[PDB]
């Protein structure tokens, strides 16, 4: 789980059956200096908290919760096979699109087509430049570009 | 004109109807955002003795959207009620609760003699009296160090030129109007580079079919005849568009 | 409580010479909260020395005050017709306040 | 300099709860204490006590309880002190003094005076 940059939009793909990867972190400093967003999808609850988080150097999840040391000055809180997610921050809105499909491959991306239905649009004004995943496996990371598509 | 069901209203009642009121020098600040601001309920309520809005129309503040609403709630004396105003001066206005000259927001104050005053004297409310300098706007100072009027150090011992900066209020039911305890809450409207999800209620009207009407569904406005549709929309989709970029 | 006793009563000294006045207490006190002050026979008292090291406003430089422990003193080098008065010894820290016992510097 | 104002001449009878005011001008009389002094005719003076006018906190001697009490008035910036159960040998004069200092960051001493209240008792 290395720290990865966020340029314009992050596409995350997972081929998991044990739901090992169930968290995401977004922000710039990730050391309580600036606002940071943490999303954890545990059991039947998906909790997203936008606070000043003092994240740990090597955050991890148990099978135990060791992600951040402190959470000061919270600004937002919300509770709600192959899994595909798209995260993009446009005009102060953090849009997350999600899609869940059956998986027929072990360690490869199936050559098919499936649209990612919108999931949430958080009205949070946070500058996001880096992101890191949270795992209790393999995944895939891609970067979006300003292109024209015919649907 | 139609809007979704009004839900997730801002917890305005939790501030006004609070069982405890904060001190003047330790006013309680609450943040409200991403909620429906039921401003009309407070505006039409007759339980408030003072209702002063600066920078916003009291009858049209429900149409104004802000990034956040900061509710500063406290209990003060009646004579100090006028001190809660932009550009005002006084002990509370300079040491307990300071408001900026260009403050935008609404201050609602109501007498709480029947709720805060006690027969033996409610001294639970304290206000800053002695300080080195006037407090900055929206600055919360709760220092309990003994104020040194002169150059002689107090060393934690009261005495000459060593007075306690905090003074308690003698709130009693038999006290006068100016000495009676009054609860004052100031709602300051913070508007920054944010989506400003804090907004007032949206009006709704009965639906009319088979008649030329001017329809306004959220952000889509137009004029036409609304009839029953046999089409099927996706759960997240709101409106459909034709091949010529027409709704 | 703390009780102090000061120089004895009705002492007469010739003008222009050294005059010394004493104050002793049964219990030790803090010098940072100490004060000697003067009062004319028929008028309000006036502060003379505070802290045994700082000269009080409106006091001539010829007046001096000092002391340590439980024994403190007030000295005037040259007597002026404005010295016919009564001097008082006091400590002004916490709740106990012990005002002066009175010492009349008189005129021959 | 500051300026304190007290009452003037006073002739009374023993047993009367005498009432004397002390107001200040020239300096901020917000929460500065007021210390009171009594002295007989040419007789040595002793300690009465002091009052915190900001919150009206009274402090007196072991002998002046249950016979002296003082109230506050911020409107005219005056300390109002009264005595009860006087005596025929209590003829004296009363003075009040606040810490002589100008402004909020001021000096420490008690330098200036009031006007003095002469209490004379006969029969």
């Amino acid at each position: 789980n290395p720290v990865l940059p966020f340029n314009d939009g992050v596409y995350f793909a997972s081929t998991e059956k044990s739901n090992i990867i169930r968290g995401w972190i977004f922000g710039t400093t990730l050391d309580s200096k600036t606002q940071s967003l943490l999303i954890v999808n545990n059991a039947t609850n998906v909790v997203i908290k936008v606070c000043e988080f003092q994240f740990c150097n090597d955050p991890f999840l148990g099978v135990e919760f060791r992600v951040y040391s402190s959470a000061n000055n919270c600004t937002f809180e919300y509770v709600s096979n192959l899994r595909e997610f798209v995260f993009k921050n446009i005009d102060g809105y953090f849009k997350i699109y999600s899609k869940h499909t059956p998986i027929n491959l072990v360690r490869d991306l199936p050559q098919g087509f499936s649209a990612l239905e919108p999931l949430v649009d958080l009205p949070i004004g946070i500058n996001i430049t880096r992101f890191q995943t949270l795992l209790a496996a393999a995944y895939y990371v891609g970067y979006l570009q300003p292109r024209t598509f015919l649907l | 004109v139609r809007f979704p069901n009004i839900t997730n209203l801002c917890p305005f009642g939790e501030v006004f109807n609070a069982t405890r009121f904060a001190s003047v020098y330790a006013w309680n600040r609450k943040r409200i955002s991403n909620c429906v601001a039921d401003y009309s309920v407070l505006y039409n309520s007759a339980s408030f003795s003072t209702f002063k809005c600066y920078g916003v129309s009291p009858t049209k503040l429900n149409d104004l959207c802000f990034t956040n609403v900061y509710a500063d709630s406290f209990v003060i004396r009646g004579d100090e009620v006028r001190q809660i105003a932009p550009g005002q001066t006084g002990k509370i206005a300079d040491y307990n609760y300071k408001l900026p000259d260009d403050f935008t927001g609404c201050v609602i104050a109501w007498n709480s003699n029947n709720l805060d005053s006690k027969v033996g004297g409610n001294y639970n409310y304290l206000y800053r009296l002695f300080r080195k300098s006037n407090l900055k706007p929206f600055e919360r100072d709760i220092s309990t160090e003994i104020y040194q009027a002169g150059s002689t150090p107090c060393n934690g011992v009261e005495g000459f030129n060593c007075y306690f900066p905090l003074q308690s209020y003698g709130f009693q039911p038999t006290n006068g109007v100016g000495y009676q305890p009054y609860r004052v809450v100031v709602l300051s409207f913070e508007l920054l580079h944010a989506p400003a999800t804090v907004c007032g209620p949206k009006k709704s009207t009965n639906l009319v079919k088979n008649k030329c009407v001017n329809f306004n569904f959220n952000g889509l406005t137009g004029t036409g005849v609304l009839t029953e549709s046999n089409k099927k929309f996706l759960p997240f989709q709101q409106f459909g568009r034709d091949i010529a970029d027409t709704t | 409580e703390i009780v102090l006793t000061q120089s004895p009563g009705t002492l007469s000294l010739s003008p222009g010479e050294r005059a010394t006045l004493s104050c002793r207490g049964s219990q030790s006190v803090r010098s940072s909260y100490l004060g000697w002050y003067q009062q004319k026979p028929g008028q309000a008292p006036r502060l003379l020395i505070y802290g045994a090291s700082s000269r009080a406003t409106g006091i001539p430089d010829r007046f001096s005050g000092s002391g340590s422990g439980t024994d403190f003193t007030l000295t005037i080098s040259r007597l002026e017709p404005e010295d016919f008065a009564v001097y008082y010894c006091q400590q002004y820290g916490s709740s106990p306040w012990t005002f002066g016992q009175g010492t009349k510097v008189e005129i021959k | 300099q500051m300026q304190l104002v007290q009452s003037g001449p006073e002739v009374k009878k023993p047993g009367t709860s005498v009432k004397v005011s002390c107001k200040a001008s020239g300096f901020t009389f917000t929460s500065s204490a007021v210390q009171w002094v009594r002295q007989a005719r040419g007789q040595r003076l002793e300690w009465i006590g002091w009052i915190v006018v900001g919150s009206g906190n009274t402090d007196y001697a072991q002998q002046f309880q249950e016979r002296v009490t003082i109230t506050r008035d911020m409107s005219t910036s005056t300390a109002y002190m009264e005595l009860s159960s006087l005596g025929s040998e209590d003829t004296a004069v009363y003075y009040c003094a606040a810490p002589n200092c100008s402004g909020g960051s001021c000096y420490d001493g008690f330098d200036l005076w009031g006007q003095g209240t002469m209490v004379t008792v006969s029969s």
